[PDB]
Parts: structure tokens; C-alpha cells; sequence
RNA sequence: CCUUCUCAAACAUUCUGUUUGGUAGUGAGUGAUACUCUUUGGAGUUAACUUGAAAUUGCCUUAAA
């Protein structure tokens, strides 16, 4: 089980935003717009950088 | 020792009292370790650097960062009547409570090791004056802000759903259960008193 | 002979009052079944090649009405006179008296059909606003609250 | 005689907790938009720039063909 | 019948604008013509052209005399004209809405021009929009028997043009547009010889098509023309080859 | 009881005397009529007195106009008591000798830090 | 041109008058009253005479104002055309590289939409303190955004020059700006005789500074203007004659 | 049920600077010592603050029916 293009992408813009700064991930607005738990989003990195760096 | 301040502006009226007070160790007193959340939450939100004590997380994580305020020179710590009981730092000179405390009799024996005051609409020192118009203007940004995260609405609602338990599960006939749920709710700024 | 409860609606708002009730309901119109699916298809067109805050429009479900005065999140709340079974409508202004909600009866039921994208709706109401027109519904709930309210405070009583 | 209702309400009836489903922009209409990302990854739709790209090769293509021979 | 007092505010408040608006413009070209610029908006002759993505080329006006050709339309909503703008639109006798009429732009035409220009539109317009406009529409106040002249009816001939012109070479009715196109001598008498032009009005009806048809291009006049109301507000320009065709 | 005099009050911005005789003439024949405006410039302090002859007609547009919606803000209006007329608005509109005591006046001044 | 020494044993005097055993204002407001045998008598103007200044006040305002009960807040109203066009994160881009923060863009048509409430607008322009404007439409704005918003002399705007010969730029606002802020005064111009200049935050100029700020507005007044009299004056003290013309 | 002056010039250009001109307000009310003026009549001014857009009287036609 994969995870989808636009979610991939997604993903790209906070890492790079941020770094693995997952309150102030979670504080964002532009990027984070579903305002997701600190778990959630770290949870869906870690699948991230498996398939990447 | 006291300011006499209604409930809508309570709050309000604090965080005056903070933005103009920033150089010096001082401590708020609240009620809940529930609400101790949320007037953290806020304020890094709106931008003061405080800092928070609250049943609610571990003991040394409770404990190394109540250190760095005891080490600290400026800042702030928002903290409970009970975390904070049996341990005074004397390097402090304002001990605002803004909540009726546990115990009120043993209250103002804490007192003597520190400047104090309080906050009541019907409830030795002097009270201090207030200009009136002088209380930020960010009720504006909060209602907003109330209604945009749904964490801050969150912690928003258990702040005040433990707040006001804390005011019944109380001592004095004074303090029970008379004030006004329309102002209470202002305090922690809603539209309807959830 | 007619039980108050009844004939507490007839009593309904006047000309004026409900034309510009209109100029403020029209103006938040819900995005019709042809503007949503074209929306979405442009929203398909973009997104998929190379943000948005809460739009606000009117309430219009009964049980949706009904949840939001006593939640509370109504501000106005629009009931038509005209309901085939009149008893479906019967509570709602004591509900609304009660929890303190402003509340306006309107004349027509199709005339709350044409604001709303249906045919009839027998209730309408609008929780949020737009904020340039927040003052203009603040005075509009005074404008209904002296005319309809506090001039038919009797529509309790009489038969 | 209104009894009841003169004693103005407070708090309202229940004490439900609002889902995040009322914050952030809404799954529905994201669903619905994903779909027709799809419907046109298979191509069963165009989209609307295009139906104007449609109707301009066609529409003033109007009258101009033999009838007779 | 009765007055609503929405409508009378209404009216207050757009004319007020008005009477505000034109008296700024006549302080102003006072001081522009009288040469007093201590403190001014602007120094000279602003033409803006609206046309099609939807351009606004501003230009200046030099005193170089052109043909303009001016249409009576009904804007603003609640606008009852002050009496500097009754006189203007009388002595262009423009007084009925839809109704044209050309005239030539001079650095004496152009500061009343800035007084009319949100009650009618102003244009440049084409020969052969000159030409299809009066071999098309043409009045002819004239004698009738012998009593009843002011049926104006129709330019039916070219020796009517022998009659009441005649002696300034006025031959023909080709030989009008040869006076109007081309700034001759006799150009205002020839203009005091076709008095309106009574153009019809673009959606003209209710109904199915006609509602939506009035809707549709009502916005359209919206963006086609804006409304300056400043001091130094430029003159606008449209197409009138285009409106003619809307209107012809 | 209730009197002639009428106590228009929260009138629009740009809605004066003329249109307050003008829409109040609809009612009946109207005795006279003021708007109360600032004295430095003519503009309207929004609360008007205007009569009726008919003191019939009074509490008709009494009972006609007391919570009237007009273009922004609802018309508050009342008959008065008896007597109580109409007085005064009036219908305002936008309406090296030196150098000795300046010389006396800079020598003054310096005494002033001098006191304080 | 005016002695140092004089503005020297006029400041410190005042520094006096200030030591001593409403009040966020009566003690910090450094002002100069200025007089002219009739400062442009005829005609109500409300530009703002953006007196050049060698030492900003304005990095200082922005301080004090964080230590201060209020917040000091930039305004810039724009006309349609650039608020389509730009965002604060470009601002921010090339302005907190000095640290100078547009906290919000306004376009005209929100003075009139979602600000035309009198109450909502007051509430609106009292918060902010720098109002700038852009040119297009600075001369729109009294009808805009209320006479009241043009008794003080924060709150009415400053034009400032956006279009780079006849069309905007970026570049042009944002070294124009800093050019306003950092190195420019205001002051208002009534038809009357009496003028002040608000110079600033007595916290801040240090009182060498502030004579140097002083002596260079009594150049760009004497030059451009006639002048009678000048006054330096802590709010409501004795006033010190600084300057006597005749 | 109207919707409000959305930039002119001049010089010099770095891909924009410098300079000049252009803005006549909701109302009410409180109130901090100074400035000018003429003449005792008050006039023009100068900090600041409050406020649901508040209020009880200063001597043209097709936006037709």
C-alpha cells in the first residue's frame, strides 16, 4: 500500500518547509489547510521517507 | 491586592497586565490544569513567550522546564495553585491570582517569603486603579482565531468546561455559582457559552 | 374560532420591512446544482495541472433550522405562514422565543423557495455573514425586533 | 400567557463536541473533485475551456455545405 | 400616485453627487483656461479610448478639430440634471434619450464636454457610419402644405436640399455628408438642418428573450463606460461603428 | 394627550428639510417644518421636528413611521405631548506695531521655566 | 539656523520637567509647536509635509510600542490594480531584510464594502498607526475613510509614489517605503497660524539625536515656509522659545 | 435603496530617483495650556478620548404594467 501523487507532493512542501518541526507543521496554515494532528501528519513522513529520502 | 474587573474583560484585562509587564518574573495563579492549556495556547499563538505548569503532563518534563524559569531572568510561567504549592522561587515580585484559590484561608500565608493581586466582580493590601479603555483590542483576533483551528476551539472548550467546575467544586458562599454564563464565555471570548 | 398558538403566524412582517429582508437574504444565495457542478469542474481542470475561506449562504432544512436555534447559531430565522401540515411549524417561534433568538414570520412559502434554489421551504435562516454586511443584519434583527416583536407581544394571547 | 419561553435561554440544549469536519475545507466537494480529476484521467469528460474550443470550430460552420450536387 | 421615500434619498444623494461633481470641473477648466496653476490637478486635454483585452489607451488632445458624434443614453440611476447640464444637453437639444446628433471638438467644445459626459456617449465615428447613419436616419424640418411645417418627416429628396440649403452648393444628400465628414464652412448649418437623429434603443421590449436581453446587456454599459467623477476626469472615448451597428 | 409637533429622529445622512416636507406632505397638509443643523457647517444633526395641522394626522404617521427601516437605519418617531412647539433651528450652512508685543511676549515667556 | 546649545539647554530642561515623583502620553510625546503669518490660510489641505530626517523615530516607535500597551501597525491602502497583483510575503521578502513589517494591504474598495460601518471603521483605523496610500487614490480617501480618521496625524495617510514612470513596480514601493518610514516626519498643515510637529517618542531620541532631528526641521521650515515664532513644549508644560523670527 | 475625485507635471533614469501640484469631514459629547489675531465682540488654531450610522429644539423614461 502506496501513498497518492497529490499526498507525495504534498508532503514535499511541509519537509521542506519546516524539517521535522511537527508543532509548527501543525500550526501552519497555508500548507497544513486539514488541520491534522501532530501524529497523523509525522505518521504519513515516515511512509515519505521510506519511499524517499 | 485585588483589582475589581467584570467578567467579559477578565481575561483582556490580563493580557495588558502581560504586554506591558514583560521584563519581570512574574506568575499568574489559575484554577484549572485543563485551563492552564489553553491560556498557554493562546498566548504563544498571540505571540507572548510564556511558559506552562499543569498537572496534565509528566513530572520532569513538569520539572526541567519549571527550572529554566527559575534560572531565567524575564519571562513568564503560567502555572496552578497546585503544581506550584511548597515551591516559592523568591526571585519573583508579581503573584497575580486571577481565580479564587483552593484554599483561601492558607492562601495569604503562602504569601509571606512578591506582590499581589486579584480579580473578582462581587467578592493587608490595596487595590489598584484602572484606565478603562486601555485593555487590548484583540477580542477581534481571538473570535476569529476561536473559530479557525478547531484545536483552539478545543482547548478553548475544555478550558472553559473545567473552569467553571472548579468555580462549583469550591468552598465559600461568596464564590458559587451566581456569575453570569454570558461573561464567562467572553473571557474565554465565544459567541454562545457552549 | 383559532387557539393562539395559531394566528400567531397571519400576524406576519409588513412590506417594507420584508423587501429589505430580501435585499439582505438574496444577497446569500446557496450555489445552485448547474454553479457547483461547473465550479468543480473548473476545481478539475486546475488542481489536476497546476486556499479557499468558508463561503457563507442561508440554512434552509427544517431539522437543520432546528438544531441551529438552540445550538445557538442562528441570527434570523425566516418562517412561512402557509405549511400544508401547520403543526410541523407550530413550535418554532416559542422555540425561538425561548432561546432568545431573533425571529421574523414571513408571508409565502414558495417566496422562501425563490432565495433558496427549491420550491418551498417553510423555513430559512442565516447563521453567519459576510462582514461588510454584519452591521446591516445587526440593524435589520433591531428593525424586526421592534416591529414584529414588541408591537404583537399580545400574539400569545387572543383567539 | 407564554410562561415558559420568558425565562430567556443560556447554554443550548445539548453538549456535543463539533467534529474537525466543520474546520477544515470540506472532504465532500474534495471527493467530488478527485472523481472528476479522475473522469478526465480516463478522459470521459472535457473540460469546459475546451467545450468553447468545440463550439468554436462548430457553430459558424453553419450553412456552408452543398444540399444538391 | 405615490412616493416611496427610498426614491427620494435616492434622487437627494445621486444629484448632490452631480451638483458636486460638475462644479469641481468648473472650478477647474476656470483655472485651466484663466492660467492660475498654483495648485492644480492636472495641466491639459485628457481623451481616454475604451475599446477591445479591454483597453484604456489615454491620450492627449491636441487643437486639432474633429468630428464627434454623441449619443443620449439615461445614466445615472437617480440623476435629476442640475441646470448647468439641462442647458448643455438643450443646446445640443439631446433633450430625448436615444437620439444622436455629430459635432466638431474644439479646445472650446472640449471643457463643456467634461460637464455631459456621464449623461450621454461620446465618439468618433467612421464614413461609412457617417454615411449609413443619414442615408438611413434624416429629419427635415420643413414646410409642409402651407401651415403645418414641423412634420420632420424624412430626407425623401435631393431637391429639398435645392430648397431650404441650396445656395452653398448644397445639391445633394451625398453632398451633406461631403459637409459633415469633411469640416466645411456650412457644417452648422447643415447640422441645424438634421436636427435629431432618433435612434432606436437596443432591447426595446418585455418579455421571454427581452428580460434576459436587458440583463445581459445593461452589465455590458458597465464596463463599456465608467464613470470618473473626478476633477481631471478624462474624456471617454467608445466606438461608434460598433454602437451603430447595436443601434442601426 | 399627544400633541401636533412631531419628533422625527435617526434621520439618513443627505435627507433635509425639503424631502422631509416633500414626503410628509403625503400624509395631509404639514404646518411647518426644521431640520436641527451644526451651526460651523450645514450639515444635519438627524432628529427633525415637522407639524401637521391635523392633529389627526400626527399619530397617523406616528403609527405609520416609529420603527420605518430607511436606508440604513430605522426612523424613530414620535408625537409630543401638549404644547411643546417647535423653536429654533435655524437653517445654517457652511459659513512693527505687532512686532512690540511679540518682542514684550518672547521676554514674558522665559519667566515661565524660571516658575517651573 | 538655530544654535545647537539653545535646543541642547531646551530638551534637557524638558528631560527636568519630565523627572518628576494620559501618562503614556504626556511624558513621551516630544513635540514643537511652529506659528507662520498664515500657514496656508485659504484652503483646507490635509497632505502630510514629510520632513526629511536624518535618525528615524519609527524603529524606535516600533519597540517601545511592543513594551507599550498598543501595537504599532503599518497600513497600505492600494488601488485595485496591485493588491491583485501583490502579496504581503513579497513585502516581507524585501523589507524584514531591513525588519520594517506591512501588517496589512487594503484595497479602496474595502474602506467602503467591509469597513463603511462608522463603528467598524473607527474600529479599523484607531488600531493603526502608519497609514500609507497609494497615489492612485490618495486623493479619494476623506470621502473614505471618515473625517475623524484625519484629526490625528498617525491616521491620515501618506502618498507615496508606486508606478515607476506611469505603471507600478514592486521596486518602487519597496525602497520608497523605507524611504518614508526610516527617514521621513510628518506633519499636517492647517489653515491657521499654529502648527505643531509630533516629533516622537521621548523614550527614544536620545537628546543629542533629537536636537539633530529639531535643527533639520527648522531648515526645511524656515526655507519653505515664512515662520513667526518656534516652540518646543513636552504636552501642556511652560513653553521654551526656541526660535524667535520678525 | 444612490455608492464615493483609483495621478497630473517637471527634471534626471539604475529596471526609479528627485521635485511640485492635486484630498472642503456622520453627529453628539468630554478634555489636557498654549498659540496668533483684531476687538470684547470671539475668530482661526494646537494633545488626546468616548460612541450600535447614537440623537427632545444654540439668532432623462421599455428600471412600463
Amino acid at each position: 500500500r502506496s501513498q497518492s501523487e497529490r499526498e507525495e507532493e504534498w508532503l514535499e512542501k511541509l519537509y521542506k518547509k519546516h524539517g521535522d518541526d511537527y508543532k509548527k507543521m501543525f500550526f501552519d496554515k497555508k500548507l497544513n489547510i486539514y488541520q491534522q494532528s501532530e501524529g497523523d501528519l509525522k505518521r504519513r513522513l515516515l511512509r515519505w521517507k521510506k519511499r524517499n529520502g | 491586592g485585588y483589582v475589581v474587573c467584570d467578567s467579559d474583560k477578565r481575561f483582556l484585562l490580563l493580557f495588558s497586565f502581560l504586554k506591558r509587564n514583560q521584563k519581570k518574573k512574574i506568575i499568574v495563579f489559575l484554577s484549572s490544569c485543563n485551563s492552564v492549556k489553553y491560556y498557554a495556547e493562546l498566548l504563544n499563538y498571540i505571540d507572548l513567550p510564556v511558559l506552562e505548569l499543569h498537572g496534565k503532563q509528566k513530572q520532569q518534563k513538569r520539572t526541567n522546564t519549571f527550572f529554566e524559569f527559575c534560572n531565567a531572568e524575564r519571562g513568564i510561567l503560567i502555572c496552578t495553585d497546585v503544581a506550584a504549592r511548597g515551591l516559592d522561587i523568591p526571585a519573583v515580585d508579581w503573584i497575580i491570582q486571577f481565580d479564587p484559590p483552593d484554599d483561601p484561608r492558607d492562601y495569604i500565608h503562602r504569601v509571606g517569603r512578591g506582590k499581589s493581586l486579584m480579580f473578582l466582580t462581587p467578592n493587608p493590601l490595596n487595590e489598584y486603579e484602572f484606565p478603562e479603555n486601555k485593555i487590548a483590542n484583540v477580542q477581534s483576533q481571538l473570535e476569529k482565531l476561536i473559530k479557525s483551528n478547531y484545536y483552539l476551539h478545543q482547548t478553548a472548550k475544555d478550558g472553559y468546561r473545567s473552569y467553571l467546575q472548579a468555580y462549583a467544586s469550591h468552598s465559600l458562599k461568596t464564590v458559587y455559582q451566581i456569575d453570569k454564563l454570558d461573561l464567562a464565555k467572553v473571557a474565554k471570548s465565544y459567541g454562545f457559552p457552549v | 374560532k383559532v387557539p393562539p398558538t395559531i394566528a400567531q403566524f397571519q400576524y406576519t412582517l409588513d412590506r417594507n420591512t420584508a423587501a429589505e429582508t430580501f435585499k439582505l437574504f438574496n444577497k446569500y444565495r446557496p450555489e445552485t446544482a448547474a454553479e457547483k457542478k461547473e465550479r468543480l469542474t473548473k476545481e478539475a481542470a486546475a488542481v489536476a495541472e497546476g486556499a479557499s475561506p468558508k463561503p457563507y449562504a442561508v440554512k434552509y432544512g427544517l431539522n437543520h433550522v432546528v438544531a441551529l436555534i438552540e445550538n445557538k447559531k442562528a441570527k434570523l430565522v425566516l418562517i412561512a405562514n402557509d405549511v400544508d401540515p401547520i403543526e410541523l411549524v407550530v413550535f418554532l417561534p416559542a422555540l425561538c422565543k425561548k432561546m432568545g433568538v431573533p425571529y421574523a414570520i414571513v408571508k409565502g412559502k414558495a417566496r422562501l423557495g425563490t432565495l433558496v434554489n427549491q420550491k418551498t421551504s417553510a423555513v430559512a435562516a442565516l447563521t453567519e455573514v459576510r462582514a461588510e454586511d454584519e452591521a446591516a443584519l445587526a440593524k435589520l434583527v433591531s428593525t424586526i425586533d421592534a416591529n414584529f416583536a414588541d408591537k404583537y407581544d399580545e400574539v400569545k394571547k387572543h383567539w | 400567557i407564554d410562561w415558559f419561553t420568558r425565562h430567556e435561554e443560556v447554554m443550548p440544549l445539548t453538549a456535543v463536541p463539533e467534529p474537525k469536519r466543520r474546520f477544515v475545507p470540506s472532504k465532500n466537494e474534495a471527493k467530488r473533485v478527485m472523481k472528476i480529476v479522475r473522469a478526465i484521467r480516463e478522459g470521459r469528460i472535457i473540460p469546459p475551456k475546451k467545450l468553447k474550443e468545440m463550439k468554436e470550430k462548430e457553430k459558424i460552420e453553419n450553412y456552408q455545405y452543398d444540399l444538391w450536387g | 400616485k405615490f412616493v416611496r421615500a427610498e426614491s427620494i434619498v435616492a434622487k437627494t444623494l445621486a444629484t448632490s453627487r452631480e451638483k458636486e461633481r460638475i462644479k469641481r470641473v468648473s472650478i477647474l477648466e476656470d483655472k485651466k483656461a484663466k492660467n492660475e496653476t498654483q495648485h492644480i490637478a492636472s495641466g491639459k486635454d485628457f481623451i481616454l479610448k475604451i475599446t477591445e483585452g479591454l483597453i484604456r489607451e489615454k491620450t492627449t488632445y491636441d487643437g486639432k478639430p474633429a468630428l464627434l458624434f454623441i449619443v443620449r443614453v439615461r445614466g445615472p440611476l437617480a440623476v435629476n440634471i442640475p441646470n448647468k447640464a439641462f442647458k448643455i444637453l438643450s443646446l445640443l437639444r439631446l433633450v430625448e434619450t436615444n437620439t444622436g446628433v455629430f459635432v466638431k471638438l474644439t479646445k472650446n467644445v472640449y471643457p463643456l464636454l467634461k460637464v455631459i459626459a456621464p449623461y450621454v456617449v461620446i465618439g468618433k465615428p467612421s464614413l461609412s457610419s457617417i454615411r449609413s447613419l443619414i442615408q438611413k436616419r434624416g429629419r427635415i424640418i420643413y414646410k409642409g402644405e402651407n401651415e403645418a411645417e414641423p412634420h420632420e418627416i424624412v430626407l425623401n429628396d435631393n431637391n429639398i436640399v435645392e430648397e431650404q440649403l441650396g445656395d452653398h452648393g448644397i445639391i445633394c444628400v451625398e453632398d451633406i455628408i461631403h459637409e459633415i465628414a469633411t469640416m466645411g464652412e456650412s457644417f452648422s448649418v447643415c447640422n441645424f438642418f438634421l436636427q435629431p437623429f432618433k435612434l432606436n434603443r437596443e432591447v426595446s421590449g418585455f418579455g421571454s428573450l427581452n428580460r434576459l436581453r436587458k440583463i445581459k446587456q445593461r452589465e455590458a454599459e458597465s464596463r463599456t463606460r465608467q464613470f470618473s467623477n473626478a476633477a481631471t476626469a478624462p474624456v471617454i472615448e467608445v466606438d461608434i461603428d460598433s454602437l451603430l451597428a447595436k443601434l442601426n | 394627550e399627544y400633541s401636533g409637533i412631531i419628533y422625527v429622529s435617526r434621520l439618513p445622512h443627505g435627507f433635509h428639510e425639503k424631502e422631509l416636507s416633500k414626503y410628509f406632505a403625503q400624509f395631509g397638509d404639514l404646518k411647518e417644518v426644521r431640520l436641527a443643523r451644526n451651526k460651523k457647517t450645514g450639515n444635519s444633526r438627524h432628529y427633525g421636528f415637522l407639524e401637521f395641522v391635523n392633529k389627526e394626522d400626527a399619530m397617523i404617521a406616528q403609527e405609520s413611521m416609529n420603527n420605518y427601516l430607511l436606508m440604513g437605519h430605522l426612523l424613530q418617531v414620535r408625537v409630543l405631548p401638549k404644547g411643546a412647539k417647535i423653536e429654533k433651528l435655524y437653517k445654517y450652512k457652511k459659513r512693527k506695531q505687532l512686532k512690540d508685543n511679540m518682542k514684550q511676549k518672547h521676554e514674558e515667556r522665559i519667566k515661565k521655566l524660571a516658575k517651573s | 539656523a538655530i544654535p545647537r546649545e539653545r535646543v541642547i539647554k531646551a530638551v534637557n530642561e524638558l528631560i527636568k520637567f519630565t523627572s518628576k515623583p494620559e501618562e503614556e502620553l504626556k511624558k513621551d510625546l516630544q513635540l514643537i509647536v511652529v506659528n507662520n503669518k498664515s500657514f496656508t490660510g485659504t484652503s483646507k489641505s490635509f497632505k502630510l509635509k514629510l520632513l526629511n530626517v536624518k535618525h528615524s523615530f519609527y524603529k524606535p516607535w516600533k519597540e517601545a510600542s511592543a513594551t507599550a500597551v498598543k501595537d504599532f501597525k503599518v497600513l497600505l491602502i492600494l488601488k485595485d490594480s496591485d493588491i491583485k497583483k501583490v502579496s504581503e510575503d513579497d513585502l516581507f521578502d524585501q523589507l524584514d531584510s531591513e525588519g520594517i513589517k506591512v501588517d496589512e494591504i487594503i484595497c479602496g474598495k474595502d474602506l467602503k464594502t467591509v469597513y463603511k460601518a462608522y463603528e467598524a471603521r473607527n474600529a479599523f483605523i484607531s488600531q493603526f498607526s502608519l497609514i500609507l496610500a497609494d497615489d492612485s487614490i490618495v486623493t479619494s480617501l476623506p470621502k473614505l475613510m471618515g473625517g475623524k480618521a484625519y484629526n490625528k496625524v498617525e491616521t491620515t495617510p501618506i502618498s507615496i509614489r508606486t508606478h515607476a514612470n506611469k505603471e507600478f513596480s514592486l521596486t518602487t514601493l519597496t525602497n520608497n517605503i523605507k524611504k518614508v518610514y526610516m527617514n521621513q516626519l510628518p506633519v499636517k498643515l492647517p489653515r491657521g497660524t499654529t502648527l505643531n510637529v509630533h516629533l516622537g517618542n521621548l523614550e527614544w531620541l536620545r537628546p543629542e539625536e533629537f536636537v539633530d532631528n529639531v535643527e533639520l526641521i527648522s531648515e526645511q521650515l524656515i526655507k519653505a515656509y515664512q515662520i513667526r515664532s518656534i516652540f518646543i513644549k513636552t504636552n501642556r508644560s511652560p513653553v521654551l522659545p526656541l526660535y524667535y523670527n520678525q
